[PDB]
């Protein structure tokens, strides 16, 4: 019957690995670039478009960074398709929250219950894991400003700055480098586009090959904003960050 | 009996493919070149009727499809998955948004829509992704014309051209050339006839060609008047002899 | 990759047969019968001088009339235990009595072979056998005391002893030697605690073996260490004695 | 492994070698067959050939009626015939049922031709190895030839051949057609676009016919029947006095 | 819909699989458990691979279940989480039907039936964690130390570590854990289980982890200074002889 | 029916709850406890139909132990008495629906402000500074209606409740064996355990 | 051949066989002896029962299914209480809805019915246990011998398990002697235990060795075991 | 509107003995005013030396009848062929009953 | 690269169906079994090889009563012509039930054709392995007919199958040519009991039992009956008389 056919992608290999889920993480690692630092002031999510044409509408295109509610965001690193599953899921989980406790939903309790279905897909079911990596940045009243990745395995973590995505080693080592806890936004936004920069695989790095949002705060407010970039945008803040 | 096949028929090979997806691209590659131009008030969809026989009647057979009033398809690949696919876009723009709302949904939507059901064939228990490659053109009074493209992954990306399966690459290269953001309608049409001769071996006239747009509304295609907010659908086919006038003089 | 339930050429279920060797690998464990109660004695093997050997749980309670020894992958056994005490407590709230020992082993060997889909049979959902077989030990008025020997073959045995485990082979033969149907209870628990220190690799003390009874009077008990160090002292003596 | 030649995904070159398999399986009886549209009814022709002597005759077809309307001729093995049949004769009554008229020829196709698609891609399914040409005279668009095949494709035919000497009578047809230069026959009897097709299969593969080796199709308004050998043996005395 | 057999008895008696999901364990970062005479203690490593991490959010290892029963482990930190939170389920729930809190077995004894139904139920695959349970049972003073692993297999331990190099630290702990007198105090319990990291670690300033329960629900966290404290005076006592 | 009262002062929350369990002709305890604590700072009183008045309570505070646990958190008042709100509207519409009235006081540890949330058993939540369940406000209301005020003590709105336990006891048809008296503030909550003779 | 054909009962060999169904035959063969044989008024059931230790209890071989029909088996155990199982609802079914007494002929059909879905759908597998029914139904008395493939054949007599094959042929020569043993029990049994001893090269047959079925005419189906069987070893 | 129950008349008598027991009841069997049958007896022999009698509505008295009937057959089964005693009887049928709960099997039944 | 042959579903290079071309020789293995169509009824007769004289003479029995007035008799594995008899029967009920009418033979042979042929359709099934002769009388005629592994079936004039089916098919054939006029149910009993004998000839090792049934619109009253006692003698010898 079925037998011969199943790949069984759920199973340990004799090393105690998950084939399919490291074999997922290999293909997320061809994918553009996706960084997340958190700053005292707000957080920085800048993200790199994997291949690009000239007449790729650039206004009207969505491909690495997705709004979950008003206080979170997260950075797309892998399969789109894929991603955009799990985000709607994601966007509902938000809102049935809201509905129950007239809250929004803390930061963690929505990483933890999207990287829950993650993690199911890996243990049962004998479906593909999701070829998805995410960087999570959002706001709420516990912890602040948050940060936090989750991969195919079902593990989620929490950052100060992070990268996923292709390069990682190379974009992990230069943050750790020159990232100090007390960083103001605008030196934020600056060591994203560095970094960026100097993993590209690109002759150089121009604003259509850009994603580019942030949440901040406007001081005289006292309440959160987020901002995604238009494409003008990021050339602006090419410019001024001296790239160009 | 019952669907035993429960599990993904896509899996990541260790290299990091999708070996599934990967074969799926390589046929929609072989399929007939077909392509989509924006303009500043209107998009326009053009493909080849490469006839099977002349026995057959290529009118029979449209490869251009009306999704909405105000969204049309065409694709390059397997013409089955194609029609199965047009089916049930059309039906999700009833289910999903207009039996809700009232309304059609805009163009990126019911697009997204149509990533989600290939997206699925991409992950669900004993299937195989869909072997074309779609581009949708479509209006909504808040977002103005767009055009998209859908590929077996189930990845959509925006363009303001672009042409898919055969010559697609010089076609691409075609397009970089003749594309600027104050075409008029007419002109980005007579654009694609010529891209479009590239590609077309044979007769290259009005009943060997299929090409639709997304214009203004036609108030006498909507079948009825007196309420005056309903000027019609924006998705009109061209006839085999308004493609001609428009090569008499090409 | 054959399916679970393929037979051998031989004529016999594949994974049926390799559980049975996941079985030998398992801790020693010994019963025997007679008429003045049944005697159970299991090898704890603990893994480290730092786990709390009592802790281990080779010996359980089914009912008051009823206790098992267990021998192989020991998880295994803990739903059949579920079901096995659940089946007595049952009978008796049907009937207002007892439950039969043959009829408490059957019930748990009908579990024993549901390893399929629910096609072309009923409704078999489970992956693979139990990687444990069981000595089931108890009396009842039709049989008296009783012993029977519980696989994951769904068959089962009824022995006047018997030992299964890794020194299984060796201590049977042993058994076969000494005994004899006029055994007395305490004849039968140093016999226990005798072939139990053969076969072991450690030096048998009251904490890596463990020993139970069920007689008719006082149910089924286990020892505790106390009662079982007293009756170690005691084989040391009469093993020297001659 | 080679097993992406076993079920319904692709290979890397991006074909579906079960889809292509089942194309072999059509030419499988040996049976030729062809369709046309006269001026108001079409007509199909298929060969029908008896090797066992034992054979009762009168049950050996691979033309069905599906409804009042709709007739269909298959190409390929006769269980997969008769399951696609059913189908299509369940299909068509339900359609009635719950829109209340008749279903359009083109439409059965357009359905059957979907339930090929999901042999297709579901991978539990096996395509079914046969050709299938329906006939009628639609209440709207006049005579109607719509064929569909395991790919999961159909279209509509000005006249159309199937079975292992598909290209043999399909060029016979083209040319015709041409110096003709419309695309149906010009003659208002069905009994005269009857001989018309016999005599262009006589030409195109080349051999003469008893009553027993054809058998004969024919859609009108509002009826679809089928020819006894008798009204054949009619027919084959009608083409002989001329020709 | 999906139930294929995937863990199954080889020719050897084996189970593929559960001894995969071992190794899992053994790969993962290393947890102990030690018990005191009034307190457990409990110490996890951390991995040090990438370290630019925001450890207020970052899950941490030890995980209350009940305010008076705390779970660590070592494997798939995914896997962890399904357990973890299946057992803080089963643990409100008993206090819901019983009206008292879990026993400390008992928990133990629902965990670890978890982990064995997935060695034997079809399309689902093992649980790739180990656990260490602690904690005190409602109105009892006496301390409790549980292990779980893959198999379904359960049992209590004076000491036990699990996880990568966990030979080693274990090995350290059956030399210097004297049954005869446990550690008496709860500093002098500590001290006894960061020593067993350090043979593991090599400088645990921020990368070792430590919990101290306590009787009726007396559970805290030591932070790095309260932990560096005890490196430091645990290496200069080394040092001279 | 049973006695549910509450009062939101200016630091706390006080909560006075009968202690009568009348079935039928015959009384059957005067020392009911018609509260439960969710957690820490936030206490829920409820007054119904027979079996389901406490099985509902119990419910929803375990489902709130649960939170703290998972989330080692206590919930916002406000957010309790929202997923309460949602657990009780949702009753209403099942094949059989709680029976049961509700009263959530709590301490906002954040804001530092007490909040008093009333619940009937079809899903209706208001936020007040005084509130009743059944019959008990047709007597109560208008006597807080004089004499609250919103920056009263703990002292004050006890004494004030002193004057409701009374007129109930003077014109309430039934004897409902006295009250139970709990205090909700920034500490915890504790009981008045001295409200027969106080 | 062979080797690619046996992975389940759901695949035929190119010769045209079912080897996993040939494979379940083979647990018979494997299995402990057990004879059948009936006359006009009475049938009989013979088993040489097995043990494992010589410690360990002879595993009974004979099921009473109802007051008037029993089997006994050859195989896999667990397989023949599945059956008779079956067998039993059958037979109660039949007495409670009809009031009727079910016939032995349609016991042989309602098994083979029930053998035959288990070598044709996936992810199943064969019984593995040959099975020899007895009964008294309203045309006298009947012998069926069962097959885990499905053929269920009514025979006068006849034996399954180890060495059969002498026991078998002893019976195909004794046919006309037993075919006539009319109205005595104690004779008839006499050629069963006669009969079951030309399947020996183990031992004598003793008293806990020994399990013996009668039915017919005047005689419900009742089992002997022990000193029941003393005057018959 | 169609009442599911009817009543058949009849009375049933036990006595326990000192080491013997009588079941009695009358062989009339009635609907209203009518007689249906002068010989119907509803006292019944279930073996393991138990009778039984479930008077009341006749249908339901003979449905448990032989439910009873068919618990012993598989008590046999089940047990090695047990002697069922009279207590596990009683219990057994008690279950029997109670299984009906809510739709009972309505008769006053004696064994 | 080839393992066409291991799924039953699955089509070979040139077309075929691997698998339900094994289930026919399954059936060639088996017994030998035919049917005659006359004027007014049908015919069904097999061979039963008698393996020992322990076997029950007249016991065994092979041919099956569908309906009232349906008899059918299958070459191959034994338990699955029951089982497709069972489904035969099932089908028949529920067709009366609805129409009223007892099943037309074309009709009941479809219902077969379309459930062997669906046993064709999956990997998680096998085909069927016999091959069914069945028939009977209905609104307007005899008819007979033949069904194959592979769901195929025919309307014949006679049909035979098993080991002796192409010496069978050889007296068949003959009988065609010289009655071309009918051939009364009278004497075709009698020359299925000779063309049973002939084929026998194949299985000669083997002693064996004939059986013979019939359906008759006048010697039946168009129901399907057995052929016993004096009818059955009179054609045995008939065809011992015929053999030499
Ligand atoms: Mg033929
Ligand atoms: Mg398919
Ligand atoms: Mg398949
Ligand atoms: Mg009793």
């Amino acid at each position: 019957g079925s037998r011969r056919y199943d790949s069984r992608t759920t199973i340990f290999s004799p090393e105690g690995r998950l084939y399919q889920v490291e074999y997922a993480l290999e293909s997320i690692s061809h994918a553009g670039t996706a960084i997340g630092i958190m700053a005292s002031d707000g957080i920085v999510l800048a993200a790199e478009r994997k291949v690009t044409s000239t007449l790729l509408e650039q206004d009207t295109s969505t491909e690495k960074l997705y709004k979950l509610n008003d206080k979170i965001a997260v950075a797309v690193a892998g399969l789109t398709a894929d991603a955009e599953i799990l985000i709607n899921t994601a966007r509902i989980h938000a809102q049935n929250y809201l509905k129950t406790y007239n809250e929004d939903i803390p930061v963690e309790i929505l990483v933890r219950r999207l990287s829950d279905i993650k993690q199911g897909y890996t243990q049962h079911g004998g479906l593909r894991p999701f070829g998805v990596s995410f960087i999570y940045a959002g706001y709420d009243d516990r912890y602040g400003y948050q940060l936090y990745t989750s991969n195919p395995s079902g593990n989620y973590t929490g950052w100060k700055a992070i990268s996923v995505g292709a390069n990682t080693s190379a974009a992990q080592t230069l943050l750790q480098m020159d990232y100090k806890d007390d960083m103001k936004v605008d030196d934020a936004i600056e060591l994203a586009l560095k970094t960026l920069s100097k993993t590209t695989d690109s002759s150089a790095l121009t604003y259509d090959r850009l994603e580019f949002a942030t949440i901040r705060k406007g001081a005289n407010d006292g309440e959160v904003y987020q901002k995604i970039f238009k494409p003008q945008e990021i050339k602006d803040i090419l410019v001024k960050t001296g790239i160009t | 009996m019952t669907d035993r096949y429960s599990f993904s028929l896509t899996t990541f090979s260790p290299s990091g493919k999708l070996g599934q997806i990967d074969y799926a691209l390589t046929a929609v590659k072989q399929g007939v070149t077909s392509l989509g131009i924006k303009a500043t008030n209107g998009v326009v969809i053009a493909t080849e009727k490469k006839s099977s026989s002349p026995l057959a009647m290529s009118e029979t057979l449209s490869k251009v499809s009306l999704l909405t009033p105000d969204i049309g398809a065409v694709y390059s690949g397997m013409g089955p998955d194609y029609r199965v696919l047009v089916d049930k876009s059309r039906k999700v723009a009833h289910t999903s948004y207009k039996r809700i709302y009232g309304e059609y949904p805009p163009t990126k939507l019911l697009v997204s829509e149509v990533a989600k059901i290939m997206q699925e064939a991409t992950q669900s228990g004993g299937v195989r992704p869909f072997g074309v490659s779609l581009l949708i053109a479509g209006h909504d009074e808040f977002n103005g014309f767009s055009l998209y493209q859908v590929d077996p992954s189930g990845s959509y990306f925006p363009w303001k051209a672009t042409a898919i399966g055969k010559g697609s690459v010089a076609a691409k290269t075609f397009l970089e050339k003749r594309w600027n953001d104050e075409l008029e309608l007419e002109d980005a049409i007579h654009i694609a006839l010529l891209t479009l001769k590239e590609s077309v071996e044979g007769e290259f006239n009005g009943d060997t060609i299929e090409l639709a747009i997304i214009g203004d509304e036609n108030p006498d295609l909507l079948g009825y008047t007196g309420i005056p907010t309903d000027k019609g659908p924006r998705f009109r086919k061209l006839t085999s002899q308004e493609i001609n006038d428009r090569l008499e003089a090409l | 990759d054959r399916g679970v339930s393929t037979f051998s050429p031989e004529g016999r279920l594949f994974q049926v047969e390799y559980s049975l060797e996941a079985i030998k690998l398992g801790s020693t464990a010994i019963g025997i019968a007679t008429k003045e109660g049944v005697v159970l004695g299991v090898e704890k093997r603990a893994t480290s001088p730092l786990l709390e050997s009592d802790s281990i749980e080779k010996i359980v309670e089914i009912d008051r009339h009823i206790g098992c020894a267990m021998s192989g992958l020991t998880a295994d056994a803990r739903s059949m235990i579920e079901h096995a005490r659940t089946a007595a407590v049952t009978h008796n709230l049907y009937y207002d009595e007892d439950i039969n020992v043959e009829s408490l082993t059957q019930s748990v060997c009908d579990l024993a072979l549901r390893f399929g889909e629910g096609a072309s049979g009923e409704e078999r959902l489970m992956s693979r056998p139990f990687g444990v077989a069981l000595l089931i030990a108890g009396h009842d008025a039709d049989d008296g005391y009783q012993l029977f020997h519980a696989e994951p073959s769904g068959t089962f045995y009824r022995y006047n002893a018997k030992a299964i485990g890794s020194g299984s082979e060796g201590a049977q033969a042993e058994l076969l030697n000494e005994w004899h149907s006029s055994l007395t209870l305490k004849e039968a628990e140093l016999l226990v605690l005798k072939i139990l220190k053969q076969v072991m690799e450690e030096k048998l003390d009251e904490n890596n073996a463990q020993l139970s009874c069920i007689t008719k009077q006082d149910g089924f008990k286990i020892y505790d260490n106390e009662k079982t160090a007293e009756l170690i002292k005691e084989l040391k003596e009469k093993e020297a004695a001659e | 492994a080679g097993y992406d030649r076993h079920i319904t995904i692709f290979s890397p070159e991006g074909r579906l070698y079960q889809v292509e398999y089942a194309f072999k399986a059509t030419n499988q009886t040996n049976i030729n067959s062809l369709a046309v549209r006269g001026k108001d009814c079409t007509v199909v022709i298929s060969q029908k050939k008896v090797p066992d002597k034992l054979l009762d005759p009168t049950t050996v077809s691979y033309i069905f009626c599906i409804s009042r309307t709709i007739g269909m001729v298959v190409n390929g093995p006769i269980p997969d015939a008769r399951n696609a049949a059913l189908r299509a004769k369940a299909e068509a009554a339900e359609f009635r049922y719950k829109y209340g008229y008749d279903m359009p020829c083109d439409v059965l196709a357009k359905r059957m031709a979907n339930l090929s698609q999901i042999y297709t891609q579901r991978a539990y399914m096996r395509p079914l190895g046969v050709i299938l040409t329906f006939v009628s005279v639609d209440e709207e668009l006049g005579p109607s030839i719509y064929k569909t095949d395991p790919a999961g494709y159909y279209v509509g035919y000005k006249a159309t051949a199937t079975g292992p000497k598909q290209q043999e009578i399909t060029t016979n047809l083209e040319n015709h057609f041409k110096k003709s230069k419309i695309d149906h026959i010009n003659e208002e009897s069905w009994e005269k676009v009857v001989e018309f097709a016999i005599t262009h299969m006589i030409d195109a593969l080349g051999t003469e016919f008893s009553k027993n080796d054809l058998e004969v199709g024919v859609a009108t308004k509002d009826k679809f029947f089928t020819l006894s050998a008798e009204n054949i043996e009619e027919r084959l005395v009608a083409i002989a006095e001329q020709d | 819909g999906y139930d294929r057999a995937l863990s199954i008895f080889s020719p050897d008696g084996h189970i593929f699989q559960v001894e995969y999901a071992l190794e899992a364990v053994k790969r993962g970062t290393c947890a102990v458990g030690v018990k005191g005479k009034n307190c457990v203690v409990l110490g996890c490593e951390r991995r040090s691979t990438l370290k630019l991490q925001d450890t207020r959010i970052t899950p941490s290892k030890v995980s209350k279940i009940d305010s008076h029963v705390v779970l660590s482990f070592s494997g798939l930190n995914a896997d962890s989480r399904i357990l973890i939170e299946k057992a803080r389920v089963e643990a409100q729930s008993h206090r819901l039907t019983l009206e008292d809190p879990v026993t400390v077995e008992y928990l133990t004894r629902y965990v670890a039936g978890v982990q064995q139904r997935y060695t034997q139920s079809g399309g689902v695959r093992p649980f790739g964690v180990s656990t260490l349970i602690a904690g005190f049972d409602p109105r009892d003073d006496e301390p409790k130390l549980y292990q779980t692993e893959p198999s379904g297999i359960y049992s209590s331990w004076s000491a036990q570590t699990i996880g990568r190099n966990s030979k080693t630290v274990r090995e350290f702990l059956e030399k210097n854990y004297d049954r005869k007198e446990p550690p008496a105090t709860v500093e002098e319990c500590v001290k006894l289980t960061v020593r067993s990291l350090l043979e593991v670690v090599q400088t645990g300033a921020k990368n070792i982890e430590i919990t101290v329960v306590k009787p009726d629900s007396d559970i805290v966290a030591l932070s790095s200074e309260e932990i560096n404290q005890y490196v430091t005076q645990i290496e200069q006592e080394k040092q001279e002889q | 029916m049973d006695i549910i009262l509450g009062i939101r002062v200016q630091d706390s929350v006080i909560l006075a709850s009968s202690k009568a369990v009348t079935r039928g002709i015959s009384v059957l305890k005067d020392s009911d406890d018609k509260t439960r604590q969710l957690s820490p700072h936030t206490l829920m009183s409820f007054a119904g139909e027979a079996g389901d008045t406490v099985q509902f309570a119990e419910y929803i505070q375990a489902n709130i132990q649960l939170y703290s646990i998972r989330e080692d958190y206590e919930l916002s008042p406000q957010a309790v008495s929202s997923f309460v709100r949602q657990e009780l509207a949702k009753s209403i519409r099942s094949r059989r629906p709680y029976q049961v009235n509700v009263l959530i006081g709590g301490y906002d540890k954040k804001k530092n402000k007490p909040e008093l949330y009333q619940i009937d058993y079809l899903g209706t939540k208001v936020e007040l500074p005084y509130g009743a369940h059944g019959y008990s406000g047709f007597y109560t209301f208008s006597l807080l209606d004089h004499h609250y005020r919103p920056d009263m003590t703990t002292e004050e709105g006890l004494d004030l409740l002193k004057l409701c336990v009374q007129e109930l006891e003077k014109r309430m048809p039934m004897d409902f064996k006295g009250v139970i008296v709990k205090i909700v503030d920034k500490d915890g909550i504790r009981q008045v355990d001295d409200f027969q003779a106080q | 051949f062979r080797n690619n054909y046996d992975g389940d009962t759901v695949t035929f060999s190119p010769t045209g066989r079912l080897f996993q169904v040939e494979y379940a035959l083979e647990a018979i063969k494997q299995g402990s002896v057990t004879v059948g044989l009936r006359s006009n008024t009475h049938a009989v059931l013979v088993a040489l029962k097995r043990n494992a230790d010589e410690l360990s209890s002879y595993q009974k071989k004979i099921i009473k299914c109802d007051e008037h029909m029993g089997l006994s088996l050859a195989g896999l155990a667990p397989d023949a209480r599945v059956l008779s199982n079956y067998l039993r609802q059958q037979c109660n079914y039949s007495s409670l809805v009809f009031n009727r007494k079910l016939a032995v002929e349609r016991a042989g059909h309602l098994l083979c019915d029930k053998a035959q879905k288990n070598t044709q759908s996936y992810g199943g597998r064969p019984y593995g246990v040959g099975l020899l029914i007895i009964g008294y139904d309203k045309s006298g008395a009947h012998l069926l011998e069962f097959q885990p493939s499905g053929n269920v054949t009514e025979l006068y007599g006849t034996a399954i398990g180890a060495r059969s094959q002498g026991a078998k042929t002893y019976l195909e020569r004794t046919l006309d002697t037993f075919i006539k043993i009319d109205g005595n029990p104690d004779e008839l049994i006499k050629a069963g235990v006669e009969a079951i001893s030309q399947s020996l090269r183990d031992e004598s047959l003793t008293v806990d060795n020994l399990s013996i079925a009668i039915v017919g005419k005047d005689t419900p189906f009742t089992i002997y075991d022990g000193e029941a069987v003393a005057k018959y070893i | 509107q169609f009442n599911p129950y009817g009543d058949n008349g009849g009375t049933i008598l036990g006595i326990a003995g000192e080491d013997f027991a009588v079941l009695a009841g009358d062989t009339r069997n009635i609907t209203d005013y009518s007689i249906n049958s002068r010989y119907e007896p509803k006292v019944f022999d279930c073996g393991d030396n138990i009778v039984m009698s479930a008077n009341g509505f006749a249908a339901d008295g003979d449905a448990l009848v032989k439910r009873f009937k068919n618990s012993v057959k598989w008590y046999h089964f089940d047990h090695n062929d047990k002697k069922l005693s009279i207590n596990s009887a009683a219990r057994n049928i008690q279950h029997l009953l109670y299984g009906k709960r809510f739709f009972p099997y309505y008769v006053h039944t004696i064994i | 690269g080839t393992g066409y042959d291991l799924s039953n579903s699955v089509f070979s290079p040139d077309g075929r169906n691997f698998q339900v071309e094994y289930a026919v020789k399954a059936v060639e293995n088996g017994t030998t079994s035919i049917g005659i169509k006359c004027n007014d009824g049908v015919v069904f007769a097999v061979e039963k090889l008698i393996t020992s004289k322990l076997l029950v003479p007249q016991k065994n029995v092979k041919i099956q009563v569908v309906d009232r007035h349906i008899g059918c008799v299958y070459s191959g594995l034994i338990p699955d012509g029951r089982h497709l008899v069972n489904r035969g029967r099932e089908e028949a009920a529920s067709f009366k039930k609805l129409y009223k009418t007892p099943i037309p033979i074309p009709a009941f042979a479809d219902r077969l054709g379309q459930y062997v042929q669906a046993h064709t359709l999956y990997n998680s099934v096998r085909p069927f392995g016999v091959s069914t002769i069945f028939g009977g009388v209905d609104k307007n005629g005899a008819h007979l007919y033949m069904l194959e592994p592979s769901g195929s079936y025919w309307g014949y004039k006679g049909a035979a199958t098993g080991k002796g089916r192409q010496s069978a098919k050889a007296e068949l054939e003959k009988l065609v040519d010289h009655h071309p006029e009918g051939l009364s149910a009278r004497e075709a009993v009698k020359q299925a009991a000779k063309i049973i004998y002939l084929a026998h000839e194949d299985n000669k090792e083997k002693d064996f039992e004939l059986e013979i049934s019939w359906c008759s619109l006048s010697e039946t009253n168009g129901l399907h009956k057995f052929v016993k006692g004096d009818l059955l003698q009179e054609a045995i010898d008939f065809a011992q008389k015929e053999i030499n």
